């Protein structure tokens, strides 16, 4: 109504528009950082898949459980999540295609364990029910691959128990600076001359697989922290834009209000001289 | 209001209390819309401060107590002073928000922090 | 090793039984449970339709 409340309005929009275009930058700046660390873990796991892929090769005599699939009706998921909100999308895609997945092996009678990283997966499985197994949140931006041997090791040894017949692990893609795309993608069930091998060959083996399944868990969930920056990037941008269209409204009912005003005043003001 | 009439220490000590109060107004708006959380460092203990401040400046009058119900307090100039001083300093910043509102001088809301 | 080649696939902690064990301990005893859900619902393609189409109005 009154024309002093509405620049008030004005006010409070324009001050909230600020920071919103602030905190697009430094989204975008934390999207790099986040980039610079998925590319140092590269050289490591690609050298343990090398690795992995001539021993398997050399001693036919060995097979571990994770290299030979068991057909059974249980499986397990990994759930990669943030922990953080003022994102545009990246749980609810996530979760959209998880639930897709699921229902397959629901519908297919087969029983389902679930591992959860970050508080969004964590509120998700309490609120709807989900049966976790094992559950870790509050990591920093800059996370340390000793904080998944927990959670990634009770998702072992169940697969190792035969509790577990396939393991899986749900993230986002970096696609580019403007796409992430949510996946589900297989973990357990994976130049003619021989090594050395010091120790056992088999041992050394049943200790570079469990390395190498943590270095893919390593790798998703830094990889989905620059997609987190980079859908908060767009989700800031988009709220600086729609905090204009708002302060364009007001703008217009602001010049409506003003108008009036010095026509209502120029009324009385010749309304009493008239009678005077 | 003028440090040849009044000394530099007053005039420090209102001119940094209006500085912070002043801050904290253009941040208000932004806490209502993304949370506390959302903040710098320096913001969040800023917006600390300023609401000790603005509690801090209320006082329990003679003539209000049959408003009030609690009995009537009168604060002199250096008390004035140094309590506003402290808070600005941070030598509150272990205190609760609501330790410093109707108390009178700055020991009335350690007093009242322990209650 | 390799006649032209060397690497060394290091640990950034003593990998350990005891040490090693502590952290699964831990994953299992952090799991909070309030409710024994089935996992069987269909609500959560109701609420991630209805966030989904939100999101859109959004842009």
């Amino acid at each position: 109504a009154g024309a002093k409340e509405i620049r008030s309005k004005i006010a409070s929009i324009k001050s909230t528009q600020k920071i919103t275009n602030a905190m697009e930058k430094v989204a975008v700046s934390k999207m790099r950082k986040a980039q610079m660390r998925m590319a140092a873990g590269r050289p490591y796991a690609e050298r343990i898949r090398q690795v992995i892929g001539h021993l398997a090769n050399a001693n036919p005599e060995y097979r571990h459980p994770f290299m030979v699939e068991r057909e059974v009706k249980r499986v397990g998921y990994i759930v990669v999540s943030s922990d953080r909100g003022l994102c545009g999308g990246l749980n609810i895609n996530l979760f959209k295609s998880l639930v897709k997945d699921m229902s397959g092996y629901r519908e297919q009678g087969a029983e389902i364990d679930l591992c959860v990283i970050g508080s969004k997966g964590a509120s998700f499985f309490r609120s709807f029910g989900g049966n976790v197994v094992a559950a870790i949140s509050h990591l920093g931006e800059e996370p340390s691959i000793n904080d998944l041997i927990g959670s990634v090791k009770v998702m072992l040894d169940a697969y190792l128990e035969g509790r577990i017949d396939r393991l899986f692990v749900v993230s986002n893609k970096f696609v580019n600076t403007m796409t992430q795309k949510p996946t589900v993608e297989q973990l357990i069930p994976l130049h003619h001359w021989d090594y050395l091998y010091e120790p056992d060959a088999k041992s050394l083996l049943d200790g570079l697989l469990v390395r190498y399944v943590e270095s893919q868990v390593y790798q998703a969930v830094v990889e989905n922290n620059a997609c987190e920056q980079a859908a908060r990037m767009i989700a800031m941008k988009n709220a600086t834009d729609n905090a204009g269209e708002l302060i364009s409204d007001l703008q217009l009912i602001y010049n409506k209000a003003r108008q009036a005003a010095i026509t209502q005043e120029i009324s009385e003001i010749v309304g009493g001289a008239a009678a005077v | 209001l003028d440090p040849l009439v009044i000394g530099q220490d007053h005039y420090d000590t209102a001119r940094g209390v209006q500085y912070v109060l002043q801050r904290y107004k253009e941040l208000k708006d932004i806490i209502a819309i993304l949370g506390m959380d959302e903040l710098s460092e320096a913001d969040k203990l800023l917006v600390a401060r300023a609401r000790k401040i603005q509690r801090f400046l209320s006082q329990p009058f003679f003539v209000a107590e049959v408003f009030t119900g609690s009995p009537g307090k009168y604060v002199s100039l250096k008390d004035t002073i140094a309590g506003f001083k402290g808070i600005l300093n941070g030598d509150y910043d272990h205190l609760p928000e609501q330790a410093f509102y109707m108390v009178g001088g700055i020991e009335e809301a350690v007093e009242k922090a322990k209650k | 090793v390799q006649p032209n080649m060397v690497k060394v696939l290091a640990d950034t902690v003593v990998r350990a039984g005891d040490l090693d064990e502590a952290a699964a301990q831990e994953a299992l005893k952090a799991a909070e449970k309030a409710l024994q859900g089935k996992g069987a619902e269909f609500d959560y393609s109701a609420a991630a339709a209805r966030l989904a189409e939100a999101a859109a109005q959004l842009r």
